């Protein structure tokens, strides 16, 4: 019977299970409900990695210390393992023999304390084709009456669910609700369990690092506990330490240390940036601005609110930034967007808004459709965000979406977090939503029919303010108004595209040099305000890739290259030359 | 499923 | 995959909860990097903390069929708990990891593998080298806060162009014997 009960009381005195700190008032209620005559049988429920089975372990830690109330002395606590008491009992009455012979010796020793961990178990532990004969109808009657005493655990999720669904069983036991404890109290938890963690991996943690690791995974890592997410920094960071070279190799984990494995656990920058990535935010402005021709604007507001969250600057409960980008057609507020996370190597979340027009597919994005069984739940939004916390989210075309669309990014913007149908939820805090809408050009391009021509480019705003409700716009960072293509942005925009028309010509060999006057013909030819710098990849395409199709496929152009474009004065047109 | 079988031993 | 691998070493080198879950997308190495880990044992490139280490690959399939019995399942599975006990070198490499989650053998009854491994793994007795997709991870897997606890994901993101010619020039000798052809260098990229 031995193999089934572990006497945990044994493990204390050769330090197999962590010390116990605080908790004095859950534990004390634990032993008033123990010395209870009738139903002496406390649970504790609680949330994952809230100290439930190191309560149950603790005390008999406790007491092998004489930390206890003599009561409590003298009292051994066994932990039961289900999986040990249904092996080999294929034959009727093997379960039935295991699980009394222990309930016998409980009762003749009068002082042993029993700790059944995941207790929701013991329901059909011992059902066999659908028998009702099962290790909780077996111990009911010596609960009931007081012989045993019997220490639980189980999650909210579990007994909610499972183990309250037989109102005998509970009735029998005591709940203990067991609420996580304070950042104070968690960092007199690590001083305790720090001698054995230090001991393991042979290293010391200074008191800065226990206070950082506490309130660094609050601020950033979510849906795990305190106990346990600081007791998990502080491990993990442990290991990164025994396990690097012993050239150069620390003992003691600096603060500096215990940010670094947070990011990584969280997918997030680290605090305290390196100077490598300072050289990218230094010229991350000025290498958009290469890719991007114009609206320096919009750049310096996505640039400077980085640099607001990665020196420490951030709003702490909303996202990185939130700009509408509002603008005419062709004035680059996808391109811009699209540079940056290649800039930044981050993943890039593109939504197109164009789909989500009405209400039965906006509800894609925090949950399935109703009636999906199919285990591929979730948001597509929530989900993408989870995978990629560092990243981009571009909603394209906002405007087309649903009126009911913008209720949903309120507490992204807001508050930072947007949750699933599930209840998991999903960490806004480094990601750089942006959003692009066309919605005033088209007010701004009217004419008026007047003597006096009107004032326009105000009334742009008076419509964005139609579109959106107030309380999005007053969310939104800074609303980007993308200002239209001049003469002298179009030169360099047919070199942006004459030099991806050379990459594409380097992959088949071919070399091509255009005149510097001869650009300067594409550009007045395609230049349209209203168009923006789409029509320059027309004229490109139509002046240069037509002629070269011809003659890739078959000519002179097959390989070798050695093109030289140029432009006769006398007949305003291009003149393609190649000798191979 | 889980099914309990009761042996019979040989005379 | 040193990036990754180097994570999974320091959760592997961990007091507690030192079970690292590679997660990832299909078809991104997820399975490799678990069984790489045992290859580059062998040829010595590993730390000297993790040599003198054996990888197990739990196959649920053939250890779930068979039972017919109220015990049989916790039976065999208890009997591997000790073996990966006694060993404490020993590693179970747990791919598809969502399924242990699922009642492997109960029914009706909450008795899973999934309940029977969570007091090993709270005490760091046994370390676990679970695989999963992201969409099970978050469907099936994170379901039960408990066991997600004792699981430290791994983010396994796909490879890049450049460094996948890299594994195909490595992998290319194993395709090479197998159907007598040899791939150019230009042909891969
Ligand atoms: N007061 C505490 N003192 C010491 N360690 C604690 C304390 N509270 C929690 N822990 C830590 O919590 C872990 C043990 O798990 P618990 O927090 O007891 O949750 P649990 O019983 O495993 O929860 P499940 O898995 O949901 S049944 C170890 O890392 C303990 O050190
Ligand atoms: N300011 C700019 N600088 C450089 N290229 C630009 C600029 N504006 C537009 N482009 C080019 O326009 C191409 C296609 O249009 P986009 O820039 O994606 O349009 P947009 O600014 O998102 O506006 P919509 O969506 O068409 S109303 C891009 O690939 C760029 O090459
Ligand atoms: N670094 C790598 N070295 C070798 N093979 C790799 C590597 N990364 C990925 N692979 C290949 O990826 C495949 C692994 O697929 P896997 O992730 O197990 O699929 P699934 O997610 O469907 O279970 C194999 O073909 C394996 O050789
Ligand atoms: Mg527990
Ligand atoms: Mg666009
Ligand atoms: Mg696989």
């Amino acid at each position: 019977t031995e193999n089934f009960t572990t006497n945990l009381n044994q493990l204390a005195r050769v330090g197999g299970i962590d010390p116990l700190i605080g908790r004095e008032k859950e534990l004390e209620r634990a032993i008033q409900v123990l010395c209870r005559r009738r139903k002496n049988n406390p649970l504790l429920v609680g949330e994952s990695g809230v100290g439930k089975t190191a309560i149950a372990e603790g005390l008999a830690w406790r007491i092998v210390q004489g930390d206890v109330p003599e009561v409590m002395a003298d009292c051994t606590i066994y932990s039961l393992d289900i999986g040990s008491l249904l092996a080999g009992t294929k034959y009727r009455g093997d379960f039935e023999k295991r699980f009394k012979a222990l309930l016998k010796q409980l009762e003749q020793d009068t002082n042993s304390i029993l700790f059944i961990d995941e207790i929701h178990t013991i329901i059909g532990a011992g059902a066999a084709s659908g028998g009702q004969v099962d290790a909780a109808n077996l111990i009911k009657p010596l609960l009931s009456s007081g012989k045993i005493r019997v220490i639980g655990s189980t999650t909210y999720q579990e007994f909610s669910n499972i183990f309250e669904k037989d109102r005998a069983l509970a009735r029998r036991f005591q709940k203990i609700d067991i609420t996580e404890p304070s950042i104070e109290e968690t960092v007199q938890i690590i001083n305790g369990l720090k001698p054995k963690y230090e001991a393991h991996h042979d290293v010391r943690y200074t008191a800065k690092a226990v206070r950082a690791a506490v309130e660094l995974a609050v601020k950033y890592i979510n849906d795990r506990h305190l106990p346990d997410k600081a007791i998990d920094v502080i491990d993990e960071a442990g290991a990164r330490a025994r396990l690097m070279p012993v050239s150069k190799r620390k003992k003691t984990v600096n603060v500096a240390d215990i940010e670094s494995v947070v990011a990584r656990i969280a997918r997030i920058p680290e605090k305290s940036v390196s100077q490598s990535d300072r050289d990218t935010l230094k010229n991350l402005g000025d290498r958009l601005k290469m890719l991007v021709f114009g609206q320096d604007k919009a750049i310096e507001a996505l640039t400077e609110a980085i640099k607001m969250a990665r020196a420490g600057l951030g709003h702490e409960h909303k996202p990185v930034g939130s700009f509408l980008f509002a603008g005419p057609t062709g004035v680059g507020k996808t391109e811009v967007t699209v540079q940056l996370s290649k800039a930044l190597g981050i993943e890039l979340l593109r939504f197109d808004m164009s789909e989500y027009m009405e209400r039965h597919t906006v509800s894609r994005l925090i949950g399935a459709p109703p009636g999906y069984v199919g285990f591929d739940q979730g948001g597509l939004l929530t989900d993408a965000v989870i995978k990629h916390p560092h990243a981009v989210l571009l909603l394209d075309e906002i405007e087309k979406a649903h009126p009911d669309v913008f209720n949903i990014l309120l507490q992204v913007m807001d508050n930072g977090t947007l949750t699933d149908n599930n209840g998991r939820k999903a960490d806004f805090r480094n990601v750089v939503l942006v959003m692009t809408t066309n919605a005033g050009v088209r007010e701004t391009e009217r004419k008026s029919i007047g003597l006096i021509h009107q004032d326009n480019s105000t009334d742009a705003m008076e419509e964005i303010k139609k579109i959106f409700t107030p309380e999005f716009r007053n969310r939104l960072d800074n609303i980007i108004w993308f200002d239209h293509l001049s003469t002298d942005v179009i030169h360099q925009v047919v070199d942006k595209f004459i030099v991806e028309l050379q990459v594409q010509l380097d992959q088949k060999g071919v070399s091509l040099e255009v005149s510097q006057e001869a650009r300067n013909w594409l550009a007045e030819k395609g230049y349209d305000r209203a168009m923006g710098a789409r029509p320059m990849a027309r004229v490109i395409q139509d002046n240069l890739k037509k002629p070269l199709a011809n003659e890739l496929l078959f000519g002179s152009l097959v390989d070798g290259g050695q093109v030289t474009v140029a432009l006769d004065k006398e007949k305003n047109e291009l003149t393609y030359g190649f000798q191979s | 499923e889980k099914v309990r079988d009761a042996l019979k031993p040989p005379s």
